[PDB]
């Protein structure tokens, strides 16, 4: 089986650079060009370039204005993509693709000036079925995990993809269900900040 | 770029229906070597893209017979003879005749059809916890709707508020094929306290009138 194992997520300030790796196994590393492609926050796919790992010849999308450099280490069957002078336009998932046939699992790059920041978690009771909510605001980086009553409320739940704005993430979740007679709590974890918090949803007074 | 124009961009179908997806290039994809480097990829939600068809019509390893590709020159078609659930996702065509740059089509989202469903809309004033810290987010959920097109606005004392809005949406639900959306308006506490009425206003196929949820800051 051909497998492409990419390096882990990258978090960098504007103007910094990243170096992403792709460790190929199970096919001929020097037999196919390694291509690199990113998927933008809009979900479009954008090809960055390709390297012939045998002779080291490269081609690049001019859109990158020479900011991207592809290399290989044939000794370790590893291809590399270096991208410099990052801006928020480079926040994306980056893929290596062997011969445009096999894709790696992706490496996310997020461009933000934030240091690790714990979320603030706010219970959202209804205006004075029921729908309740939890707002998870102002955190960095991804991910967080959110559950309702430790996972016991799973149906009727909508947890939304986080969105990055002014360098920090905000996520929300709704649960639809009785209450307030039975307790409803949103459980939020943010591993990076070692935050674990529970917020009971209390009727508004 | 050799521009790849894919249509339709959205393709709602029922399981079992066939599907046809078209892709047109801005110049011929015939290579001097006689091959035509037009490929089709599928990206299932939350995964890497996977190759389905290479060089117009060649089925990649493991790709089932219901997928077939055809075409020539500038005009290509991907056919799915009987859509299965595992087929749902976004399809991309791509050319690699003219490299650099390799290019992709914008994608066609193969989506499940279902009956119209009005959004269930819920609005939430700022938590007292947030306000004690000087911030004020108003949240609106618009849940379990179909079809996907929806318009959402915030109004404050009757005026549209655009600044300080963050929206997020879930992919089509595997179980009930509906869409959900969240909209969050963030103000300072001081600015929150100088308006009375906050409204989450939607338009959707399911109602000729706007769908409104509102509260007034004082209760
Ligand atoms: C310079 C040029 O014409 N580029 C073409 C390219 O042409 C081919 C040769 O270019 C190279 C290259 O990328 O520079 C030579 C590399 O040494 C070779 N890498 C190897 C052997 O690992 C590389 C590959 O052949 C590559 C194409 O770039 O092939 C594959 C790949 O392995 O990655 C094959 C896969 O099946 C294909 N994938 C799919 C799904 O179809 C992929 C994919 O398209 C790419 O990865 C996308 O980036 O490509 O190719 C070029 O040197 C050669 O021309 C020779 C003449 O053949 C020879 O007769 C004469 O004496 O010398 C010439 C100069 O050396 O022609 C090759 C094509 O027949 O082809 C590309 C096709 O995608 C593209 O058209 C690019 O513009
Ligand atoms: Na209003």
């Amino acid at each position: 089986e051909v497998q492409l194992l990419q390096s882990g997520p990258e978090l960098e300030k504007p103007g910094a650079s990243v170096m992403i790796s792709c460790k190929a196994s199970g096919s001929s590393f020097t037999g196919y060009n390694m291509n690199w492609v990113r998927q933008n926050i809009g979900k479009s796919l954008e090809w960055i370039g390709a390297i012939d790992p045998y002779y080291g010849g490269t081609s690049y999308n001019q859109k990158f204005k020479g900011r991207a450099t592809l290399t290989v280490d044939k000794s370790s069957s590893t291809a590399y993509m270096h991208l410099k002078s990052l801006t928020s336009e480079d926040s994306a998932v980056y893929y290596c693709v062997s011969g445009m046939e096999y894709w790696g699992q992706g490496t996310s790059v997020t461009v933000s000036s934030a240091k690790t920041t714990a979320p603030s978690v706010y219970p959202l009771a209804p205006v004075c079925s029921v729908t309740l909510g939890c707002l998870v605001k102002g955190y960095f980086p991804e991910p967080v995990t959110l559950t309702w009553n430790s996972g016991s409320l799973s149906s009727g739940v909508h947890t939304f993809p986080a969105v990055l704005q002014s360098d920090l993430y905000t996520l929300s979740s709704s649960v639809t269900v009785t209450w307030p007679s039975q307790s409803i709590t949103c459980n939020v974890a943010h591993p990076a900040s070692s935050t674990k918090v529970d917020k009971k949803i209390e009727p508004r007074g | 770029d050799v521009v790849m124009t894919q249509t339709p961009l959205s393709l709602p179908v029922s399981l079992g229906d066939q599907a046809s997806i078209s892709c047109r290039s801005s110049q011929s994809l015939v290579h001097r070597n006689g091959n035509t480097y037009l490929h089709w990829y599928l990206q299932k939600p939350g995964q890497s893209p996977k190759l389905l068809i290479h060089k117009v019509s060649n089925r990649f390893s493991g790709v089932p017979d219901r997928f077939s590709g055809s075409g020539s020159g500038t005009d290509f078609t991907l056919k799915i003879s009987r859509v299965e659930a595992e087929d749902l996702g976004v399809y991309f065509c791509s050319q690699s005749t003219h490299v650099p740059p390799l290019t992709f089509g914008a994608g066609t989202k193969l989506e499940l059809k279902r009956a119209d469903a009005a959004p269930t809309v819920s609005i939430f004033p700022p938590s007292s916890e947030q306000l004690t810290s000087g911030g004020a987010s108003v949240v609106c959920f618009l849940n379990n709707f179909y079809p996907k097109d929806i318009n959402v606005k915030w109004k404050i004392d009757g005026s549209e508020r655009q600044n300080g809005v963050l929206n997020s949406w879930t992919d089509q639900d595997s179980k009930d094929s509906t869409y959900s959306m969240s909209s969050t308006l963030t103000l300072t506490k001081d600015e929150y306290e100088r308006h009375n009425s906050y409204t989450c206003e939607a338009t959707h196929k399911t109602s000729t009138s706007p769908i409104v949820k509102s509260f007034n800051r004082n209760e």
